[PDB]
RNA sequence: CGCCGCCAAGGUAU
């Protein structure tokens, strides 16, 4: 843990240093993009909640059970776990005080002190935990409680924004592999139309969000008022025993709006990836928004050659398929940079022996030489200062 | 609550002029209602001696508008960069020289 | 005339103090026993040696998107195989601090 | 049983008492820590009477804990308006 | 131009600081395992 | 008995690929009687191997 | 289908009633039956779910 | 117009041409096998490795240490060699197995350093408490426990000819003992600052000392302080010495200087860059070595670091 | 060739050594030589407009 | 084709 947090003060510091990792135009693109699309999607922002609300109980409650939910062993800590359910109790006896409190929380305060930070030891496996104080708890509890109600209300989120709530192995097969089985077309092998999956993670997508950038972003579709708030909280001085250091870059995800946040930029990354006329192709119009993986007008199908796509939380997964001149073309645009060929003894099932010979991957030159180049396709109109594949 | 009174804030000084800096339990044991993690909060927010609690300047000043405009939010990332250092004198300065040039 | 208490003055048969390994190898003519090191050179063969070591290394799919090209993968390329003994900034350290947490 | 690796204790303890014993142990502390910081900043006018509590002796002020007397030397200044008795003691400066 | 933090070139290079004269060796591998012997007497 | 320091073998995809598919002409299943017999044209890497006795 | 999960859970399921064994500083299968282990809570016991007698 | 200033022998100077840097701890010791093939080393790693001396490639490691190791050594006569450090335990490691066979065990204290016999089976060891003590081979029982001191003991030599054993210790003298009886023979008082290293040269009398004030000289029979030294200010680690008549001193700065033997003449004054990891003030010698051959000097510094030297086959190096 | 005394934070041994002075015992704990880099600005405004 | 079989120091202070 002190080589981590060491690690986490000295990237903050070379952080501000060395300026922005990303380029102005850049970012400017990227917002460009982003109010493009949402003058396409027609999504009015989400105003202010006023404090006569209509359904403004009927969310805080969900969260301060939401918060109370984590707490039935009573063999608990001193002070701080006590005045916690303390401060859900008085928030039972009144509604509106805490509502109130919030408000006032929210229109002008945005200077927040220490939260504290420990690691899971999972043993080949480690996530941070942010235990922050209470009266900010109950605040971005009721924060995000409101957020994603009313951002999937007027549908901010295309129905490849996942998790969502269904369940996930209709996700995995009976509206994946159902997805996929139903394309039109799905093998020919006589024109050599070869289907193909990617899946890869957004590496480091957490710590590479610029708050700038992010609060530029997020006052698009959320008031401002409220968004200062959102991107004022991702920064505190990160407490422990004896290293008392503050954040810069990295947003920390202990909080509850954190999710949104990342999703958010998911759905970003997602349409500087997928573009702004497939995924308008995939999602469908406004006045008509289409399933998980339901097309419409199955010409509109044929085009653009990426099939479908998902997007768990960090990981996405791409499934696609291809005919012989456009994969030709994509494999010798490929093969300009790279000489030195049958360097591909790493690729896919060489290691991983779960399946047998014939169920795993044989590597075949023009397939192997297809996957890394769509990987390296993939790789690119992508840069290296917001995510990394 | 923590409406940190001067009765138990200079009896805070004393018990970090005596013992230490990074010794809070040992202090935070004889005032009855506050914790450890609180009078770090006030004592790195309002006893610390470097902190300049008054004396509004003329250098700061233009220094943090041109400070707040590279970035709307991180009041506490450009509280070391000025040297208030308080972190929260830095928000009413930017919210009453934001009331004084609107008016 | 009263030595230690290794000597005569304990009956401390102890463990790991055994008459284990009571003979000596020598080291025999094919290895690099002192009557052939009382003779040979030890330079000109080093230097033969480290001479033959020396000698051992002899369109029309995404025009809507907004990054074309980004032209570079590394900017230069990927082998540099340094060393940095601070064990905060090595690259094993870096492989350690970016693959076992998440 | 894991009998290293558990929250031990010594026997015969007795424990800990309840908040009685605990916050009079606590003002004991703050008073031996009243003095002791009154003993490095050398105040003279500093006096504990016949009932356990405090009084400002150029003030003439009761102080009923601690935190009563040491927040006691910035208002009311007595201690500039000693310059009058400091000019009867000596009449140049 | 900018660069990044991934791979952030904190320090000179040792050939630059050696001089291109002199060798270096990054040597953190180990060939001829423990069952292969030094000596490897007559037998 | 327990095994030796032999424990795991280690062969890539493509060589191993090349040398066993489904592809010998196999009658019988080759039992373990005929590699105590003699393991040297029914098992491949014989280590600490002894050779027995034929035919008193 | 994954036979190197179901080899793990039949690992770790007679390695928690070891962990239990010791504890009682018995470690015998008859003296310490399985009775002890699969019976309900309702009516005593620890209670557990079986997947070691799956035949893997 | 200086005396002994016409009458030094030309020595041609030493550059650098390899550095094998491959501890993740603070490499200590060097020694080499009599049969110019590789050179063994020990590490803060716990993980002794050898090295070879003309490819510079990585031959095998080898851990086991429950410390650091302050001392290897090679023998001559057998083939294996011996190994100690600050887990008070001595290891003899064979080389037909690599693994240990002996380990000798018994100090009180933790261990600095060692040195073989060159003709018989016996083993003399410097220790911390106030010990050095005799290991004999094929009996792991201390023979001779050499209690003369009143702080540790930094290095340890012994030779064939009589006197055997000196010893030089952190109580700022050197003494010189007696094998059979276990008293000592005579002591050396001078050094204000301690002594840390001593060396046969091996070729005729007249042995050297080694401390940060004022470095001398002395002699085999009865004792007599030859000759003192330049001013070599520097706090000293390690001393070794060629036939031929160049003599090298490592310090604790970085800065290793040359020598003669004739004269006492500093010659090149050389100091050592740092690997690009190492910060500015890290630097520190504490092994030197000669091949068999002392065509090839190699040092371990404190940056985790040995550093090859060979000759400058030049002639415009003249002594002034 | 002296030395000043010991200002920690945890020592359990002979004075803690308190002073009016030696109190914040750094430099200003926390500096970054120039505590700033321009191309904010060429970030900041270039969203701004 | 049929694993596995358990003592003690760890606590009622010196
Ligand atoms: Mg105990």
């Amino acid at each position: 843990t002190r080589l981590y947090l060491k690690a986490e003060q000295e990237r903050q510091h070379n952080y501000l240093k060395d300026g922005p990792y990303i380029t102005a135009e850049e970012a400017v693109a990227v917002y460009t993009t982003t109010v493009h699309w949402l003058e396409s999607r027609r999504f009015s922002p989400i105003p202010f909640p006023p404090l006569s609300y209509k359904h403004d109980t009927k969310l805080l409650i969900l969260a301060l059970e939401r918060l109370k939910e984590a707490y039935s062993v009573k063999s608990r800590l001193n002070q701080s776990q006590r005045e916690e359910l303390g401060l859900i109790e008085q928030a039972y006896d009144n509604p509106h005080e805490a509502l109130s409190r919030i408000k006032r929380h929210l229109l002008t305060q945005r200077a927040f002190k220490e939260v504290g930070i420990e690691f899971m030891d999972l043993y080949s496996h480690l996530v941070p935990v942010y235990d922050v104080e209470p009266l900010e708890k109950i605040t971005d509890a009721y924060l995000d409680q409101y957020l994603w109600y009313e951002a999937d209300k007027r549908r901010l989120f295309p129905p490849w924004i996942k998790p969502a709530d269904t369940e996930p192995p209709p996700l995995l097969v009976y509206k994946w592999c159902q997805g996929i089985n139903n394309l039109q077309d799905v093998w020919e092998t006589s024109e050599g139309e070869c289907n193909v999956m990617l899946e890869s993670r957004f590496e480091k997508m957490y710590e590479k969000i610029d708050l700038t950038l992010l609060n530029r972003l997020l006052r698009l579709i959320v008031d401002h008022n409220i968004a200062d708030y959102m991107t004022a909280k991702n920064n505190v001085v990160i407490n422990y025993k004896d290293m008392n250091h503050t954040n810069s870059y990295g947003i920390i995800r202990g909080l509850q709006f954190a999710s949104f946040i990342v999703q958010y930029y998911g759905l970003v990354m997602d349409l500087l990836v997928l573009g702004l006329h497939r995924a308008s192709e995939m999602a469908g119009p406004p006045q008509m928004p289409n399933d998980f993986l339901s097309f419409q007008d199955i010409a509109t199908e044929a085009a653009h050659p990426i099939r479908l796509f998902c997007r768990y939380i960090d990981r996405i997964h791409i499934f696609f398929r291809f005919t012989a001149d456009e994969a030709r073309d994509l494999i010798q645009r490929y093969l300009t940079e790279h000489p030195d060929p049958n360097n591909e003894n790493i690729v896919g099932y060489n290691n991983k022996k779960c399946w047998p010979r014939d169920a795993r991957m044989r590597l075949m030159k023009h397939d192997v030489n297809l996957g890394r180049a769509v990987f390296w396709d993939i790789k690119n109109r992508l840069p290296r200062s917001v995510t990394t594949v | 609550g923590g409406v940190w009174r001067n009765t138990e804030d200079e009896i805070l000084k004393a018990a970090v002029m005596k013992y230490g800096k990074n010794q809070w339990s040992r202090i935070a044991s004889l005032l009855h209602r506050k914790s450890a993690k609180q009078c770090k909060a006030r004592w790195y927010e309002w006893l610390d001696p470097s902190i300049k609690k008054t004396e509004w300047s003329r250098e700061e000043e233009e220094k943090l508008l041109h400070l707040a405009k590279l970035m709307p939010t991180q009041w506490r990332t450009i509280a070391p960069i000025i040297g208030r250092t308080a972190a929260q004198c830095l928000e009413h300065y930017e919210f009453l020289l934001d009331k004084a040039a609107q008016r | 005339k009263g030595e230690g208490d290794l000597s005569q003055l304990s009956k401390q048969y102890s463990s790991r103090d055994l008459p284990s390994h009571t003979k000596i190898k020598y080291r025999q003519t094919t290895q690099d026993a002192p009557e052939e090191v009382r003779n040979r050179d030890f330079r000109r063969e080093l230097e033969e040696r480290e001479r033959a070591a020396a000698r051992e290394k002899n369109r029309r799919w995404d025009d809507d998107v907004v990054f074309k090209n980004c032209a570079k993968g590394v900017d230069d390329q990927k082998k540099d195989k340094r060393f940095v003994n601070d064990t905060l900034r090595s690259e094993f350290h870096k492989k350690f601090m970016e693959k076992y947490i998440k | 049983m894991d009998f290293q690796h558990r929250p031990g204790g010594k026997t015969g303890s007795g424990g800990v008492a309840s908040s009685s014993e605990s916050n009079r142990d606590r003002r004991e502390r703050l008073r031996q820590l009243a003095l002791e910081t009154i003993d490095i900043n050398k105040d003279p006018y500093f006096m504990k009477n016949h009932l356990g509590s405090y009084e400002c002796k150029l003030c003439l002020t009761l102080h009923n804990n601690e935190g009563s007397y040491l927040a006691h030397t910035q208002g009311k200044k007595h201690q500039t308006n000693l310059a009058r008795r400091a000019a009867k003691e000596a009449k140049e400066a | 131009e900018v660069v990044l933090h991934e791979d952030k070139k904190y320090y000179p290079t040792a050939e630059e600081v050696y001089g291109p004269e002199v060798e270096t060796i990054v040597q953190e591998e180990d060939t001829q395992p423990l069952t292969e012997p030094i000596i490897k007497p007559v037998k | 008995f327990e095994p030796l320091v032999r424990d795991i073998n280690l062969q890539d995809e493509d060589w191993n690929e090349f040398n066993d598919i489904n592809k010998i002409i196999i009658r019988q299943p080759i039992r373990t009687e005929y590699k105590i017999a003699f393991p040297y044209l029914y098992n491949n890497l014989p280590h600490h191997v002894h050779l027995t006795w034929y035919h008193t | 289908n994954t036979q190197e999960l179901l080899d793990l859970l039949v690992k770790c399921e007679n390695k928690i009633q070891t962990r239990i064994k010791i504890g009682l500083n018995s470690k015998m299968p008859s003296r310490f039956p399985p009775v002890v282990f699969y019976t309900p809570k309702e009516l005593g016991g620890l209670g557990m779910l079986s997947m070691g007698h799956v035949l893997i | 117009k200086a005396p002994t200033m016409p009458k030094p022998q030309w020595h041609p100077p030493w550059k650098l041409y390899r550095v094998i840097s491959g501890h993740l701890g603070w490499v200590r010791c060097i020694a080499v096998e009599p049969g110019n093939q590789w050179f063994v080393t020990g590490s803060a790693d716990r993980t002794i490795k050898i090295w070879d001396l003309a490819s510079g490639k990585l031959k095998l490691s080898l851990t086991g240490h429950i410390s650091t190791v302050r001392g290897v050594i090679v023998s001559t006569r057998s083939p294996y060699l011996f190994s100690c450090g600050e887990d008070k335990q001595v290891k003899c490691w064979d080389l037909e197995y690599n693994k240990v066979i002996r380990h000798y065990h018994g100090h009180l204290s933790a261990v600095y350093g060692l040195d073989l016999h060159p003709t018989i089976d016996v083993l003399v060891t410097c220790s911390r408490d106030s010990t050095a003590r005799i290991w004999d081979v094929r009996t792991k029982a201390s023979v001779h426990t050499l209690s003369g001191h009143t702080n540790a003991v930094a290095t340890v030599r012994c030779q064939a000819a009589e006197p055997q054993i000196i010893t030089g210790s952190h109580d700022t003298t050197i003494r010189l003992w007696d094998l059979v009886a276990g008293k000592t023979r005579v002591t050396l008082t001078n050094h204000k600052k301690s002594v840390r290293a001593v060396v046969l040269h091996p070729r005729h009398y007249t042995f050297a000392s080694g401390s940060p004030d004022n470095i001398k000289q002395w002699k085999f029979p009865d004792g007599s302080f030859i000759q003192n030294l330049s001013g070599h200010n520097a706090i000293i680690n390690t001393l070794t010495v060629n036939s031929d008549g160049v003599l090298v001193s490592g310090a604790d700065n970085g800065t290793m200087h040359l020598w003669d033997w004739r004269t006492g003449y500093n010659f090149q004054r050389v100091h050592a860059a740092v690997q690009p990891g190492s910060l500015d003030s890290e630097s520190g010698i504490f092994a030197c070595a000669f091949d068999q051959s002392e065509s090839r000097l190699l040092t371990a510094e404190a940056d985790k670091t040995i550093k090859v030297y060979r000759e400058d086959d030049t002639a415009t190096e003249e002594t002034h | 060739w002296k030395i000043p005394p010991c200002i920690s934070n945890w020592k359990n041994a002979k004075g803690y050594t308190i002073p009016l002075d030696k109190r914040l015992a750094a430099d200003g704990r926390g500096l970054q030589t120039v505590h700033i880099n321009e191309n904010f600005a060429k970030l900041a405004e270039a969203l701004y407009i």
